[PDB]
């Protein structure tokens, strides 16, 4: 009624202490202020708005926020991007992200969807007004989404054009299956309670075959491309980890196994997710590098051939971090009431 | 972080003059900058909110400018009704920190004060409590001296100044440099004297006897 | 019609604690927060803490981290704010405040201030002032009244049942090291030719319940 | 993302090249 959908310059707000030199906390010292000890969330009358998580501006604001952080904190000895290369230095730090709250300025208010099972698109009854986002960790992943929020009710599957195979699929789970990756040459590994992994994959298929008119859903390994979208990629406390899922996508097992062990590797030269380019980073020291994250949703891409056959094949996707921000920012929308 | 620093603590400003009160900070809080005004002896009331949006029932000589890291409160056509201290504050989220403050003057013309000794009266000596009030009257600015000189020496301290709110009409101040002492210490000397400075030559006024 | 009124002032001995009262009316006291801020004489503004009225979550400042304690009773629709371990640098005007009553967000500026409460922290144990004339012995004669050794504030200096007010201003009070108050009440007439009109000054120290008036002549 | 190139490569696998970000996928 009185408000208008619009885009603005949202201001951040961590909790990071300046006593910690871990780059997150150091980056969070400026640009962003403290958290709300009593943040307000006012239930909007009893009307219902209509959101869209594929055309939000918070996503591109937060995409740029995190880009500065990475090229200000994790600076590559040499960063080569279309057009030119920039020679720098490579220090050794640690990476445990801080939950960040996003906050609209003077006049503007954040509209939020608390509708039980929402797919970030259209009708949204239970709407509300807040000044900040919520505790979201800015973790850069691929294939699986880690250290994030989980669905309250049923499992949510959601994209822009479900039917289109170019539109990336976001799988938001209802249970957080733990994972554990460690580096004890560079080769490291991971391990997953496959007993909960393939049992909570079962319901990811069942819900996925409710939008494809009870068809057949089969999972498969990535068709190919760049190593960061083939191999589940992330940054464990400083080094870039590429872990081969596969054994986690080889359809089947849904008494087969218990513990899964994806191999994995650590790369020092890698294609940037900031721009079309690549940059060499720094080796590590024997730190027994270990990340124990919460897998909480996956990035899948469908194949071309729906009507043809009685089945659909899905594969691990990603590459566009923007979708990584989209999975948590799916409920809020910027509004200007000035 | 967040370090709000109100520019000046006090200012001159004729009447119907342009005054720019600056408010800076450490890290931006998304322009949710408030401007409050405390009229002397009154409770303060909100002026400008959200950086520039004026509040209802409030003069439009007040303008909230600046934004992000460097705001301003401007009043063109200053008047005598527009005097207090204007404090800038943040209200995005608690902690709702205010600025130090900024109090407004009125400039006026270099008026000279009138000196007046008030000898201790009859019943003031019957208790062993004796006060000797110096009183410089109707002066401006406020930079004023009040040196007592009992027996032509100097009496460091023991005196107590107490100025009043800049008068709405003459734009002048009135002092009250009191000096309390005991009967013994008061009767151990008989030539009391109040010396005064501002703008002239001087204006010391003596008093002998009982 | 939004009213946020306070109560009277307080005098407490060091380390005895005071519970300040605040009563709000004409709005949903359970909806909007209540802030508490003080100003010491010769001080600026200092925000103390916030409190959520439907669910009493309380946050205070580091400086006041520990002594402050805000509570509420919705039944009464009144907010509270104790300040225990009372130091005499914790004597100033303490006010309650709140924001623009709107069901919207971001409007959390204090738009409704209270009247104010003076928390005087000393062992004075009330004292009336003795009244002594300030007659002198030359352009524009000056005279008045001296009220000394009285606790606590405030005192009333009405020159001749109100009338004589032209160029007649009582001065702020000062605290001397005894812990009793003493102010200067100066009146100046035209030059010194018309120093004729009687002058009898009226002193009121409500707590002392003494309003004795004294004549001022040479 | 360099896409004409991701397709140039993904060809050798008999696949279509499409940008995954700054990144090269084949379908
Ligand atoms: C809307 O918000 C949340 C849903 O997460 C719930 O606590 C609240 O009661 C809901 N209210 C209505 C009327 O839907
Ligand atoms: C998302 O939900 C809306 C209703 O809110 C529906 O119209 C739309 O088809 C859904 N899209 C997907 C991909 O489930
Ligand atoms: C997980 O979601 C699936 C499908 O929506 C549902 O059947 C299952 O009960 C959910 N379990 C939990 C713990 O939410
Ligand atoms: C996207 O979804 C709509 C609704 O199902 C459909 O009509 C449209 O053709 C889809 N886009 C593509 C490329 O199939
Ligand atoms: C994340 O993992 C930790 C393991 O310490 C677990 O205790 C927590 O409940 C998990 N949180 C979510 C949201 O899955
Ligand atoms: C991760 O696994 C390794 C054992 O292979 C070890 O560091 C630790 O027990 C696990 N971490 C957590 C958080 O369970
Ligand atoms: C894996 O999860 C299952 C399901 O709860 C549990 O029964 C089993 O003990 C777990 N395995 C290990 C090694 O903890
Ligand atoms: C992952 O491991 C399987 C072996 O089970 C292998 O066929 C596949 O090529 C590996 N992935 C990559 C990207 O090398
Ligand atoms: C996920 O969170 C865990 C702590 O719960 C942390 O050790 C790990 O580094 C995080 N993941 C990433 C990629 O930083």
């Amino acid at each position: 009624p009185v408000w208008k959908d619009a885009d603005t310059t949202l201001f951040c707000a961590s909790d990071a202490k300046a006593h910690e030199t871990e780059v997150h906390n150091v980056w969070a010292t400026h640009a962003c202020v403290p958290t709300d000890p009593n943040p307000q969330e006012i239930h909007l009358e009893n009307v219902t708005e209509n959101f869209n998580m594929w055309k939000n501006n918070m996503v591109e604001q937060m995409q740029e926020d995190v880009i500065s952080l990475w090229d200000q904190s994790l600076q590559p000895c040499v960063k080569l991007t279309g057009g030119s290369v920039i020679k720098q230095a490579c220090p050794k730090i640690s990476f445990d992200p801080i939950p960040i709250h996003y906050c609209t300025p003077a006049g503007y208010v954040i509209l939020k969807c608390n509708d039980k099972n929402f797919n970030g698109t259209g009708p949204c009854k239970n709407v509300s007004s807040v000044q900040c986002t919520h505790g979201i960790k800015p973790v850069v992943s691929t294939q699986l989404l880690l250290n994030g929020s989980l669905a309250e009710e049923e499992i949510i599957i959601r994209s822009e054009n479900l039917t289109n195979n170019a539109k990336t699929i976001i799988v938001h789970l209802n249970k957080s299956v733990e994972i554990n990756c460690t580096r004890p040459i560079r080769k490291a590994y991971c391990e997953i309670n496959g007993t909960k992994w393939n049992k909570v994959l079962k319901q990811v298929t069942e819900k996925l075959k409710e939008h494809f008119n009870n068809k057949t859903i089969i999972f498969q390994p990535p068709s190919g491309g760049d190593l960061e979208i083939t191999m589940h990629s992330f940054n464990c406390r400083g080094e870039f980890f590429y872990c081969n899922t596969t054994q986690l996508f080889n359809n089947t097992c849904i008494g087969c196994n218990g513990t899964i062990t994806l191999p994995c590797k650590i790369k020092q030269i890698i294609n940037m997710w900031q721009g079309t380019g690549q940059a060499m980073y720094a080796p590590p020291i024997d730190g027994k590098i270990n990340c124990v994250s919460n897998i909480t949703g996956i990035l899948l891409t469908r194949d071309g051939g729906a009507n043809n056959t009685s089945n659909e094949t899905f594969r691990p996707g990603g590459g566009n971090i923007k979708d990584n921000w989209r999975s948590e920012l799916y409920k809020y929308k910027v509004v200007q009431i000035e | 972080a967040i370090q709000m620093t109100q520019s000046p603590s006090s200012l001159s400003a004729s009447v119907g003059d342009k005054v720019t009160i600056t408010c800076r900070a450490s890290q931006g809080f998304g322009n949710y900058l408030a401007w409050y005004q405390q009229k002397p002896g009154k409770v303060p009331k909100l002026l400008i909110y959200a950086a520039t949006t004026l509040q209802s029932e409030v003069p439009s000589r007040f303008s909230g400018s600046g934004s992000g890291t460097d705001f301003t409160l401007t009043i063109s056509s200053l008047q005598p009704e527009d005097v207090a201290t204007y404090y800038c504050q943040k209200y995005n989220s608690a902690p709702f920190t205010f600025g130090q403050g900024t109090r407004l003057e009125i400039k006026r013309a270099v008026a000279a004060p009138s000196v007046f000794i008030f000898p201790p009266s009859e019943d003031q000596v019957k208790s062993g409590t004796v006060s000797v009030v110096c009183l410089l009257n109707n002066f401006y600015p406020r930079e004023a001296s009040v040196k007592w000189k009992v027996d032509g020496v100097l009496k460091t301290g023991n005196s107590q100044e107490s100025v009043t709110e800049q008068d709405s009409k003459d734009n002048t101040y009135s002092l009250s440099s009191t000096l309390t002492l005991s009967n013994t210490d008061y009767q151990s000397h008989n030539v009391y004297a109040c010396e005064v400075t501002h703008q002239g030559l001087s204006s010391p006024v003596t008093k002998s006897f009982n | 019609q939004v009213q946020l009124v306070q109560s009277g002032a307080e005098v407490k001995k060091p380390g005895a604690s005071v519970k300040l009262s605040c009563k709000a009316s004409g709005y949903t006291f359970t909806s909007y927060d209540i802030n508490w801020v003080r100003q010491a004489p010769g001080q600026g503004l200092e925000w103390m803490g916030w409190m959520n009225p439907k669910t009493g979550n309380t946050g205070y400042a580091q400086k006041f981290q520990g002594r402050v304690t805000m509570t509420r009773d919705t039944s009464t629709s009144t907010a509270y704010m104790e300040l225990s371990s009372l130091r005499s640098e914790d004597t100033a005007v303490y006010y309650c405040a709140t924001y623009r009553i709107i069901a919207a967000v971001g409007y959390r500026y204090f738009q409704y201030w209270g009247q104010g409460a003076l928390v005087t922290v000393s062992s004075a144990s009330t004292k009336g002032p003795s009244v002594f004339p300030l007659a002198p012995s030359e352009s524009t004669a000056a005279l008045g009244c001296l009220v000394k050794d009285y606790f606590p504030e405030p005192v009333t200096v009405s020159w001749n049942s109100g009338s004589l007010t032209s160029g007649v201003h009582t001065f702020p009070a000062v605290l001397q090291s005894s812990g009793l108050y003493s102010l200067s009440s100066v009146v100046t007439v035209p030059s010194s030719s018309l120093g004729t009109q009687t002058y009898v000054c009226n002193v009121n120290h409500k707590p002392s319940n003494t309003k004795v008036d004294k004549r001022v002549e040479i | 993302x360099n896409l004409h190139f991701c397709q140039l490569r993904c060809k050798s696998l008999g696949l279509l090249g499409r940008c995954a970000x700054t990144y090269c996928a084949c379908v």
